[PDB]
RNA sequence: GUAGUCAUAUGCUUGUCUCAAAGAUUAAGCCAUGCAUGUCUAAGUAUAAGCAAUUUAUACAGUGAAACUGCGAAUGGCUCAUUAAAUCAGUUAUCGUUUAUUUGAUAGUUCCUUUACUACAUGGUAUAACUGUGGUAAUUCUAGAGCUAAUACAUGCUUAAAAUCUCGACCCUUUGGAAGAGAGUAUUUAUUAGAUGAUGAUUCAUAAUAACUUUUCGAAUCGCAUGGCCUUGUGCUGGCGAUGGUUCAUUCAAAUUUCUGCCCUAUCAACUUUCGAUGGUAGGAUAGUGGCCUACCAUGGUUUCAACGGGUAACGGGAAUAAGGGUUCGAUUCCGGAGAGGGAGCCUGAGAAACGGCUACCACAUCCAAGGAAGGCAGCAGGCGCGCAAAUUACCCAAUCCUAAUUCAGGGAGGUAGUGACAAUAAAUAACGAUACAGGGCCCAUUCGGGUCUUGUAAUUGGAAUGAGUACAAUGUAAAUACCUUAACGAGGUUGGA
């Protein structure tokens, strides 16, 4: 199978979590899947799977060797605070990407030629995906998730 | 001009920051403080792409906006993007009770010491004005632009004091004299240190001074640029570097691949 | 002559790889269509379930609607059109000028009414927002009704006596006791400091100092932190920040400012003086320097080192290596003045000669129930045009930068693409081999001689050649992240001469 080394690591207890990079050697098989990367290294290091968080790779060319950053954090309570709102939906978690821009631009064409008493109004049809609502569903992911 | 400038340009921005060209195209710019535009390392800088505890932009964010207080500079917390941490500064990284010198290279880079909970304590003050104000008081005034209540009497103008942070309090000062140990804080000659000789006042607007070191090297540069690392040979700070003295890059070799 | 043109010249048109260019270039042709600087809590304002969405702080939870806020919206960005001018370069501190920004600092003398100081168990208002009542071809319209805020107007004794400042005897030793010694600032001048800071430097300060100034100053903050102190309600305890003010320098600046330098020209000789050409002066502006002007006068002085002056559409120009060489850079101007119909006046403010604020005027120039009621996108694209000349009105703010209020607002930055010989590159894409079968060869300059000898199978072998699909995560446009790089899973069909 695969093998990898763990290459530069750094130690940040501010956003508590240590920082590497990620050496896949794969002489035979192609480009390293992310998710299996994921567990062979959660093994050498032996920490919950879903704790390590792996982005960006390479693939020297043709050499069966990928290059990589990857991410440890302590609690997936943090993990789940600090990490990019895009990197939750990548592990089905946070969910959805609808598009703003358009419906946004056009509501502030609207509201900006009112007076507050149908503003309110229109604001309660904003394209969804509030900042509170992200939290209620990062919470979600709180209570409901324990183990390892 | 329109008004007064705001940003800054990822290829304007100094040589000191060890910048990355390719990088994007601006930078952040340091906001009005302690230390001067080009002298100085703002808070992004210094944990993105020096301590590397950061990375992405938003890392700092977090960092500095967390409730938590991770950044100390001279035993005060800072939760701003671009603090310009200037020269002989002290900064505390909370979570890890990590404590840095703010200083420059031999080559001119802006270098991160680490310092002992010892030095961590005192640090370096060079003093910019001295004149006595409001009701018959003396006020002396430092570099980091530290304002000084009833200060030491037998202090020049271009003085150096030792600051013991903790109590905010002075202890053995030493001015500019021939004789003693400086840093220069900039020119064609920084993160240099050595002997002072004579200082040669020309008064038509511009005093120059010399130096001698290690290998007795000859050094020149203007007052304004020499700030007295120690009273008398013995520094006061350990320098990065080994001792603030660099190489032809002639020695460099002989001393790395030894040619 | 020669052909070639390593001439084009354009004139014919084909695997896989990308550091990746494309209406400044014409006129400084503008706003079709597309489009657009607002904003947050420890933090200032929200209903005793009519913002109200829960839910049961509960005398004010969140929670937000809306507003109030309070902020930026003088930033840029495109634009020489000018401009031969310091524009600009250096090259000036500014004793000559202004300063948010940022810190640092920071502020006892406000009465003393002839303390019902009332009494601060911190004032008054005023308002929205708000419920509503409306209007009108129709407004960022607006009317009239009511509301309520308040970190906004508008304030406002700071007691509990003799306030508090400032000598100090004295002992009484410290707790010092100290007697009784005496008593704040923006704005003015006017003196005196200043012998006893500083400059070369000062009439400098920062002093005072009086006066006398429709003149200031001075946290009716909020936030958690309310448990320690004694009291026992108490008195505190304010902690700590938020929220201020203060002036100084604190960068912010600018803003001057010397000191070198645009093309030619003597066929530039001379120049410049009615108010500036000069000096010098009174003032006044100027925020504040200045003939900048009011004067008032000085006659000035510039100048062949060509001055007056002329003529060069002129908008306009940083890195470093380097015996030698190697090389190269910043990146289509680092630098850096003048436009955003015409004109005018005005606007913000720390902070605009405010482009993208006005007005009003002009002009254009438009909607219309008749009435009124528009409108200036060289910050974009787009069609006309122009008409020389070039890619969808892609993707994201993934960075890294931006703004920005206590967050993670927002970033037309940036990025990502595509398109796209754009300039392109690359230069690597059916052959390796089984056998038979064999005609004799086949070539020559060949005329005949010569050379000698495989050559056809439209015969029978080769690997599970390889290509193309399939998870494959992904350096990865945290989304491009299946399109990359994998990985594999699978998988070969010009000429001439009849």
């Amino acid at each position: 199978t695969i093998v990898i080394r763990t290459k530069k690591i750094l130690v940040n207890p501010l956003l508590s979590r240590r920082q590497l990079s990620l050496d896949v050697l794969h002489p035979d098989s192609p480009t390293a899947s992310k998710e299996k990367i994921r567990e062979e290294l959660a093994k050498q290091l032996k920490v919950d799977a879903r704790n390590v968080v792996v982005y960006g790779f390479s693939t020297q060319y043709g050499g069966g060797k990928s290059t990589g950053f990857a991410l440890v954090y302590d609690n997936q309570q943090y993990l789940l605070k600090y990490e990019p709102n895009y990197r939750l939906r990548k592990v089905k978690i946070l969910g959805e990407k609808p598009n703003t821009r358009r419906s946004f631009k056009e509501l502030k064409r609207k509201i900006k030629r009112t007076s507050g008493k149908a503003i309110t109004k229109l604001l309660s049809e904003k394209k969804g995906d509030t900042w509170a609502s992200v939290q209620s569903k990062k919470s979600d992911h709180l209570k409901n998730f324990v183990a390892k | 001009a329109r008004g007064p400038k705001k940003h800054l340009k990822r290829i304007n921005a100094p040589k000191s920051w060890m910048l990355n060209k390719l990088g994007g195209i601006w930078a952040t710019r340091p906001s009005q403080g302690p230390h001067k535009l080009r002298e100085s390392l703002p808070l992004s800088v210094l944990l993105k792409e020096r301590l590397n505890y950061a990375l992405n932009g938003r890392d700092v964010t977090l960092i500095l906006n967390d409730k938590e207080q991770n950044v100390f500079v001279d035993g005060k917390v800072r939760r701003d993007k671009g603090y310009p941490t200037g020269l002989m500064d002290v900064v505390r990284i909370e979570k890890t009770d990590q404590s840095f010198r703010i200083l420059y290279d031999t080559k001119g880079r802006f270098v991160l010491k680490s310092l002992s909970k010892e030095e961590a304590k005192y640090k370096l003050l060079k003093v910019t004005a001295k004149a006595i104000g409001p009701n018959q008081i003396p006020y002396i005034v430092t570099h980091d632009s530290r304002t000084i209540r009833f200060p030491n009497p037998e202090i020049k103008i271009g003085d150096t004091l030792k600051y013991d942070l903790v109590n905010n309090k002075i202890e053995n000062f030493a001015h500019l004299e021939s004789g003693n140990v400086c840093y220069i804080q900039q020119g064609n000659n920084i993160g240099r240190v050595g002997i002072i000789q004579h200082i040669e006042k020309h008064q038509g607007s511009f005093d120059i001074c010399h130096v001698k070191d290690a290998k007795g090297n000859a050094f020149a540069t203007r007052l304004g640029n020499i700030f007295v690392l120690g009273q008398g040979k013995k520094s006061w700070i350990e320098l990065p570097s080994g001792d603030g003295v660099r190489e032809t890059i002639l020695e460099e070799r002989k001393r790395k691949f030894s040619y």
